[PDB]
């Protein structure tokens, strides 16, 4: 194994070399997706605000459809 | 003896990958950011 030693460090460095190349191809990436970002818009205010509201009153009509079922049940 | 010099050299270029791959994490959240405005209605 001692003669392996050096053969593994040098190919660590070469992967070491080869994950420092790859750092710089994340900018192609970005690039990328400004461009897309100039091609399509689009643009959010409010979806988060009400969506807790959506969720509250689901929620809340889920609820009143059991007691429907429930009591549909019961009244038969 | 040489096998704990190898076993520290393997240690420290071990470090050397895992700062490397943290100086790599690092522009994922920046691509990642520009894709949140792509679907919303």
């Amino acid at each position: 194994k001692s003669q392996e030693w050096p053969g593994k460090l040098e190919k660590m460095k070469s992967e070491c070399e080869l994950k420092e190349e790859e750092i710089k191809a994340l900018q192609s990436n970005i690039s990328e997706l400004h461009k897309i970002l100039r091609k399509k818009g689009i643009s959010t205010e409010q979806f988060e605000l009400q969506n807790q509201e959506r969720e509250k009153l689901t929620r809340e009509l889920d609820k009143i459809n059991i007691q429907s079922d429930k009591l549909t049940s019961s009244i038969k | 003896i040489d096998y704990n010099d190898y076993k520290i050299s393997k240690q420290s270029i071990f470090k050397d990958l895992e700062a490397l791959s943290f100086q790599i994490v690092e522009l994922e959240s920046n691509r990642d950011k520009l894709i949140k405005i792509s679907n919303t209605d």
